[PDB]
């Protein structure tokens, strides 16, 4: 959409999930800078109502901000004039067993925005765990339309965010711990007809190839592979869900995004390479034609999952010429960058040294040369295999600085223990088969089950880390950088931290509510520039916590890697706002108070 | 198996030693009921048929309808008037 | 208990609910006054993780914060050193058929401390919704006793905060909407033995009188009341049930507190006047013996009950006279004064003139001259009675100020219409029998449902309203009033607000999470003064967006009163902490981060 | 009724015009089930009666049960042992 694009070089407005279609999550804006960091403060709040995990962050376009929450999901549109009245809510009704096929808590990452034309008028979009895609107005938040795109029934649920390009909106899938088969789908914005859907496993019509799929880079594999990498009909339940994040280049007219594993987590139950299952996509939008694919863990075996986010820029190659590319931090704990209009693999590096379930990654073949060492397999209990399925990245969407020409990586510290086991596959029950015990790696404290975490700024070119620190917990929910050299995220901790992006020194940081798992956003309003950040632990690292749980190998093992969580942090729901002195509305008493007049 | 035997491009899966190359006879084998793999399929279908109908009513009446049984001439076995 | 007057004498500390025993939460402090109010920022927060009305203050003593929550009442401690931490939480498990027999929200108002001895060291006491009482070692958080109060089977359950004064704790009791006959008990601190038990109604011994109860004021009436204001066994299920406030004079030896309205809702069923229901008692400590007791509304026929808090000042008479008194803004819309020795009644004035089901209090006699035209009755439908139900003030523990000599009182400005009907008493089942409509009172605006609270400086020997402020919202959780000149208070709508104590101008406020409803406390701490609040709405007011209640009669008449809250708040629960600049522990960034290894 | 003519020092109560001076036997008469009224003293005096024990256990043993079941010499029908 070109008018969500013009929309986006103005800071007042935060219109996607990434801010802008390049998902950098970065801000031109300096009025908070290193200089004046330190005089951060709060400029006023609002609590969601709701308990459980808070991931995305709010949209704000004018002088509203749109906030959508867990389960039920229900979506509040705030007056920036004044955040302390909430000018609507829409609450649906859904059916409360959706949260039981929901694999790691009743998380919704995020609301997608259409400027709207001549005809109808903005709309907000957003996706419900039960399944169903929903339009409402903007302006008075009443539903225009819904319709269903997946079927609780068996196992097929929603979390990820809807995003918008042209007159197209786009809703992935969860579900693959259910065995669900993966696939994303287009909805017309004004009539949510279904323009077209695409999976990511089967028939190559069914997997939506253009005529010259892969043909840059032919070893990747091509036709028919949706097939031929599977036993059988093995396919059918073969994950592949997306529900990480998008990206998308209007130039040549494609959007990237990561298909997730296959399913079960048994790897002995499914021989071959079970393509198209954590690949890397290039899509056309219009169509939904895969120009290329890259799959960058074939016979997934840890869990992998590989929706991570997509950032997009414009550097300099290693040979010295301006290449536009991609880069993506995978959960395999490799960070991928690729020719975002070739899928030609440009860099491959680990994030940390400890990863070891594989030796390393060829780029003339693009194949990952797998250390039978850590690899899992039936009536055998693998041990220290780092990442853990957890990742050495997760869900968390970080950011881009394209004048320091960096990534701040939210980074996961978490190894495991795995044995699989045998198990059946019945539509609506789960299909993990496998044990888990994970903690901390190498270089935290696996005594103590801390130090689970790590921020670091990389460079896709050279492949250097420019600056790495430890957390005590795993960043999860992302980072920010702004044209004042800061580097903003949150932790699960509970805190907001503001960092030095040349240095990777802690400038300031304020003790929220409750942990973090959502990304920060920056916005300009009446010539103050704030901050705000959602919280609400929970997610995967949670559960434990979320849900009170004490078998360590419980939460498909991550209950054992957080026992600690719980000493630091309660469940909690809402979002909070920054500014310098805690400037706000609000700094005049008055503006807001009671005046007999009429409805406030 | 360390991924870079290759049957074919895109396909270099191998059996790791002692493990056999088909599952199917093995001890190994999931032995996946039929009915059980298409439920998703199905269900993929049905939920697609109801969106036509509400597509359908939308266009047709002016406004948005979310329950089909409430929609005028929704016939579960039929689709939409071609119109 | 001494030390405990003593801690009280240091502003390090807030030992419990008023601070001190006087119970006017007032603080000594001037670091924050009228000037730099405006600087007041937030310092950090904390999410109890749970959601519901959050009544009560914070307790502080010396490096730690105590911190009570509603249903499953789960008890926190944390480090003041740096608050991110939580030192312990006592999690109880509860029947949840108890939230069944709660007829207004699921609260709880506080916590107690007893500094301990050279036998056993000091102790944290809570009351759960489920009825028991418990003391916890205040270093490590580990249950020493809990002892069954209140049975959940006949309706009976708690939410009062448990009271300490020499070696015993005093244990309210709640559920009158289902006719429990009130009793307020006694246990030992160390062993959790019982003590003492009076009685609200019935028989003299059960009522536990002095032997010579009353006798500075005879016309109050003496013995046999409880039996003979009630025709046959009434008295069974009449209800006086006591979940406000104490306050303890150590120097007579006494405590006070008021006893709740009589069961049912429908007067016709119960003639009489119904003793001891709707008195302000005064108690010997460590008897429990009454030394007088005034009743404020005889034969109750507007649910006014009398529980209110119980202000203790030493102030001078009109006949020049120094007396120890005590102030009682009362549900029936009078604010009273006692000698809280002798119980003589110095003061009854109507908190606004508004009130109707009144003509006025007479002194001498002691009696309030009703006006028929606004008392309830079988086969009627009275109209436009003042105050409601929910009356001119609730369960708000309010302050006062010694300096300027006045009263910081939170308002409600609710009025209402009230039809009676038959009903079965049924041990454990609801027995109000009233149907009611709530709204503004004429002061207000009845046609958009706004305005239905007031905050107004009291000065009790004059009767005089300093000043007054109009609120849109019932100012429900009281207020704290310092030395700086200042008096805070939150509001429904989610903001804490600090007003001019001698002109009543709103000098500054913050947006919270959520509206508020216990009411503010402040501490010296590390050299620096902070504010301290706890918000999440619910209580009475909110039941109608905590349950999600659309008929306006629903909620026992508030859901109707209360139907625009919706607009300014959801629910939430946590407590926030302000200070000048928001300088806290972490204005070192670097505090708390993860520093692994040896350092030095 | 205005509350003034009392009957005596603290008893001012009157029916208002119209009703009975005693509903028993009016068609006000509530007619509680005296069954009824008095489980709420029934149940103090088991709640009271369990607490004994829970006061006692913890003097002799110098630990605390709460679940009565647990306490060695406890029986429901019956105080606890003068020691
Ligand atoms: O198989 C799937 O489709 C699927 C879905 C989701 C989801 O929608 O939350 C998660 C996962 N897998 C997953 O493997 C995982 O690690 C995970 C973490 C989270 C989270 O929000 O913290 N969701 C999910
Ligand atoms: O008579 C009782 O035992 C009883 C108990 C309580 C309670 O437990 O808080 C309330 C009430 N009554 C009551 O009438 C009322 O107005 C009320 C308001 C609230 C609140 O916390 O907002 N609780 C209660
Ligand atoms: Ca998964
Ligand atoms: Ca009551």
């Amino acid at each position: 959409n070109d008018q969500l694009v013009e929309l986006a070089k103005d800071p007042a407005n935060w219109v996607m999930t990434g801010r802008d279609y390049n998902a950098q999550n970065y801000s031109e804006m300096t009025d908070i800078n290193k200089e004046n960091v330190k005089q951060l403060r709060p400029a006023w709040s609002f609590s969601t109502g709701v308990l459980h995990g808070h991931e995305g962050t709010p949209l704000v376009v004018g002088d509203r901000m749109f906030i959508h929450t867990p389960f039920p999901n229900t979506t509040f549109a705030l007056d920036l004039n004044e955040p302390g009245k909430i000018l609507w809510q829409n609450k649906p009704k859904q059916n409360p067993t959706a949260r039981t096929v929901a694999c790691c808590d009743v998380v919704n990452r995020g609301l997608a925005y259409w400027p709207g034309d001549d005809q109808v008028k903005p709309l907000i979009f957003r996706t419900q765990l039960d399944g169903h895609i929903v339009a409402m107005d903007a302006e008075t938040g009443e539903t225009r339309w819904i319709m269903e795109n997946s079927d609780i029934k068996v196992g097929s649920t929603l979390t990820i965010a809807p995003y918008v390009i042209k007159d197209l909106v786009l809703v992935g899938s969860s579900g693959a711990e259910l065995g669900v088969r993966g696939y994303v789908t287009a909805y017309d914005v004004k009539s949510g007809e279904m323009r077209w859907r695409a999976f990511a496993t089967g028939p190559d019509e069914e997997l939506l190839l253009a005529e010259d799929f892969n043909a840059p880079n032919p070893h990747y594999g091509q036709k028919n592979l949706g097939l031929e990498t599977w036993e059988g009909d093995a396919w059918k339940i073969g994950g592949g869900t997306n529900w990480g994040w998008y990206a998308y280049d209007p130039e040549v007219d494609l959007f990237y995004y990561g298909s997730g594993n296959p399913a079960p987590w048994n790897e002995t139950m499914r021989p071959g390479d079970n393509k198209w299952t954590m690949a890397i996509w290039g899509r056309e939008a219009t169509t939904g034609e895969a120009k290329f694919a890259y799959q960058k863990t074939p016979h997934d075996e840890w869990d992998y999952a590989g929706v991570n986010v997509m950032m997009l820029s414009e550097q300099e190659d290693k040979q010295g010429q301006m290449r536009k590319l991609l880069t993506h931090p995978d959960r395999n704990g490799i960070v991928y960058t690729l020719d975002r209009t070739n899928g030609d693999l440009i860099s491959a590096d680990k994030m940390d040294d400890t990863v070891n379930w594989v030796k390393e990654v060829q780029l003339d073949t693009g194949l990952p040369v797998r250390d039978p060492e850590f690899g899992t397999r039936m009536d055998h209990k693998a041990r220290d295999i780092c990442p853990s399925a957890m990742g050495y990245h997760n869900q968390g969407h970080d950011s881009y600085d394209p004048e320091r020409k960096v990534f701040m990586l939210g980074i996961n510290h978490i190894c495991m223990d795995w044995e699989p086991f045998m198990l059946p596959y019945r539509a609506g029950q789960f299909f993990v088969g496998a044990t888990l015990t994970m903690y901390p790696g190498p270089k935290g404290d696996r005594g103590n089950a801390s130090g689970l975490g790590q921020i670091k700024a990389y460079d896709a070119i050279s492949g250097e880390m420019k600056w790495e620190k430890m957390e005590r917990f795993s960043v999860w929910g992302g980072t920010m950088a702004t044209a004042g050299g800061l580097t903003f995220y949150a932790t699960l901790d509970g805190f907001i931290k503001a960092r030095d992006s040349d240095t990777g020194d802690l400038l300031w940081k304020f003790k929220l509510p409750s942990g973090v798992i959502g990304h920060p956003m920056t916005y300009k309003h009446d010539g103050r520039q704030y901050v705000a950040i959602m919280y609400g632990v929970g997610g995967w690292p949670g559960v434990g916590l979320v849900f009170d749980l004490a078998d360590p190998t419980a939460g498909l093992g991550s209950v054992g890697a957080f026992k600690r969580l719980q000493e630091f942090t309660q469940m909690g729901g809402g979002v909070m706002v920054f500014s310098l002195d805690g400037e706000s509305p609000y700094s005049d008493p008055n503006v807001g108070e009671y005046a007999p007049g009429e409805p406030t | 198996y360390d991924g870079t035997n290759c049957k074919a491009p895109g396909n270099c899966w191998e059996p790791k030693p002692d493990y056999p190359a088909k599952v199917e006879g093995s001890k190994y084998d999931p032995q996946h009921d039929p009915a059980e793999l298409s439920k998703q399929g199905e269900s993929l279908a049905v939920m697609d048929a109801r969106n036509e109908w509400r597509v359908w009513n939308m266009k047709k009446t002016g406004k948005f309808e979310y329950d089909v049984k409430k929609i005028d001439g929704y016939d579960e076995t039929k689709a939409p008037p071609a119109e």
